[PDB]
């Protein structure tokens, strides 16, 4: 089918904090939520064929995230996902990223478009990426750790095309994020 | 308790 959907959010979260993730066009299209506590549920249409997709939950505990395109459920879906209890000292909304490497584009041919991440006013957790291109090819990114809480990390691609960064802290998405290029 | 939220478009 036409529909592509990755990200933090159907693999984990925590507790009052969006669980987000992506989904792709490549029909109408549908989501819902079956969990411990009444998630919230939107997409955020990008323009682009694809759309921020944010659920909220508010308990503990494993939900399951049905995508549906037509009639019936996404190839993989549902996915389920463990969501965590927020931990007292983990702040993602604090988490700042940036860099040439994550605007419109300007990213040239097969060339490396750098960015950093600073999560020092971020609290305890667990950094993770995940990135796709504009086909659901795998974009790896050696992301190497400074020592003081931010962290020199880069890609390359091969396109004048589109590129989607995706970005948890503690299993959380990071603001301004998913960064697409 | 279980409960199903959902979105459409």
């Amino acid at each position: 089918q036409k529909v592509r959907a990755w990200g933090p959010g159907l693999e984990t979260g925590q507790v009052g904090k969006s669980a987000d993730f992506v989904v792709e066009a490549i029909g109408t299209l549908g989501f819902s939520i079956e969990g411990p506590s009444q998630a919230k549920i939107e997409c955020d249409d990008k323009g682009d064929g694809s759309c921020d997709v944010r659920y909220w939950p508010t308990e503990p505990g494993e939900y399951a995230v049905h995508v549906i395109c037509d009639d019936e459920d996404i190839r993989d879906s549902p996915f389920i996902a463990h969501i965590l209890p927020a931990p007292p000292d983990c702040f993602p909304d604090k988490v700042k990223a940036f860099g040439p490497g994550l605007e419109p584009t300007g990213c040239i041919v097969d060339k490396p478009a750098e960015f950093t991440i600073d999560a020092r006013a971020a609290g305890k957790g667990d950094l993770k990426l995940y990135a796709q291109d504009a086909d659901g090819c795998p974009i790896d990114i050696k992301v190497i750790p400074n020592g003081d809480g931010t962290f020199r990390c880069s890609y390359v691609p091969t396109k004048p095309i589109k590129h989607t960064i995706i970005i948890s802290w503690g299993g959380v998405n990071v603001p301004k994020s998913p960064f697409r290029v | 308790p279980t409960f199903r939220s959902s979105l459409f478009l």
